[PDB]
């Protein structure tokens, strides 16, 4: 199962439940299978995502991991996001 | 191996993982699941290259080095009605602030 | 509390640096004062003598982030089996993305213009927090 986190300006990022699930925000915001993010651009999320499946796949790893990357221009709206989902 | 995708087109965008030894149509199948087309009505991309439903992701150049968890490939999909498959569109993301001086 | 053992029993120890971070040793003396080693620069390695019941911790040299051995916090140097040393593999944790965003802003902005930037003020404090390994030692006694 899926659901669809939507961004400020209308793109629909569909990802796994599960993953989505790791946001405690995100689980309230379910609790149904669509979230509507008012104040966070699609630049933001698509990178929100992508920590969703960096985490799961490299929390319990023995492996080395790799950094997240972070470009200096989305740091500062993605620490807001981050500030309010609890990621 | 598993391989880190993302799904675009338009303004849909779908995060998923497939084994580097999956098949083109076994993607469209993936993609037949969350939003409900079948795969003859789908067409997927790299870049601006159609794929074929028999090649495997591996040999489609998603691998362990391109699709990563954090820096997922991008497969292009486009839709097909009334037997017209429109063209490849994938719609930009929003564009950041230009930088603060302070940084 | 949190202290090394004066075992003198030595312990033989490979610190693997499996991190792109430059990585800053820390030894926890007898007295519970961390002391620094020399820094070990990414995807190297270096074999240090040291003793068992000793307290090893590792951070980034310049950003003092919190680091994994051995996919935890704490490194006690154990009895070489074999002859063979001991090995301590360095790692990144997997930081929380509010976490990893803060260490991206702290090394792009000088901390008096911290109040420069446009954010509400509960992260300037965030920010001002910097991880320090005197603070993470309380936390974990």
């Amino acid at each position: 199962m899926y659901v669809k986190l939507i961004s400020s300006d209308g793109h629909e990022f569909i990802v796994k439940r599960e993953h989505a699930l790791t946001s405690g925000t995100i689980k309230a915001m379910l609790s149904t299978n669509e979230v509507n993010f008012r104040e966070i651009p699609s630049h933001v999320l698509s990178k929100v995502c992508m920590y969703f499946t960096y985490k799961v796949r490299y929390t319990n790893s023995s492996t080395e991991i790799p950094e997240f990357p972070i470009a200096p221009e989305i740091a500062l709206e993605l620490l807001m996001a981050a500030n309010f989902l609890d990621c | 191996m598993d391989v880190f995708l993302m799904i675009r087109r338009h303004k849909t965008t779908i995060f998923t993982d497939a084994k580097e030894s999956s098949t083109v149509f076994e993607l469209k199948r993936i993609v037949e699941g969350i939003l409900k087309r079948p795969p003859d009505e789908q067409r997927l991309y790299k870049d601006d290259q159609l794929l074929d439903d028999g090649k495997t992701l591996g040999e489609c150049g998603f691998t362990s080095q391109t699709a990563r968890p954090q820096a997922p490939a991008t497969v292009g999909l486009a839709f097909r009605a009334d037997d017209t498959f429109e063209a490849l569109c994938i719609e930009p993301f929003s564009s950041p602030p230009e930088l603060p001086d302070v940084m | 509390v949190l202290r090394s053992v004066n075992s003198r029993e030595p312990s033989q120890v490979i610190f693997c640096n499996r991190s792109p971070r430059v990585v800053l040793p820390v030894w926890l003396n007898f007295d519970g004062e961390p002391q620094p080693y020399p820094t070990l620069p990414p995807g190297t390695g270096r074999r240090i003598h040291s003793y068992r019941g000793h307290l090893w911790l590792f951070r980034d040299a310049g950003t003092h982030d919190g680091l994994l051995v051995n996919q935890t916090e704490l490194f006690v140097p154990s009895l070489n089996v074999d002859g063979q040393p001991i090995f301590a593999n360095i790692t990144l944790p997997v930081y929380t993305l509010k976490e990893r965003c803060l260490q991206v802003v702290r090394s792009l902005v000088k901390p008096e213009n911290y109040r420069r930037l446009d954010i509400v003020r509960s992260l300037y404090e965030d920010l001002e927090d910097h991880p320090n390994v005197q603070k993470d030692l309380e936390r974990l006694t």
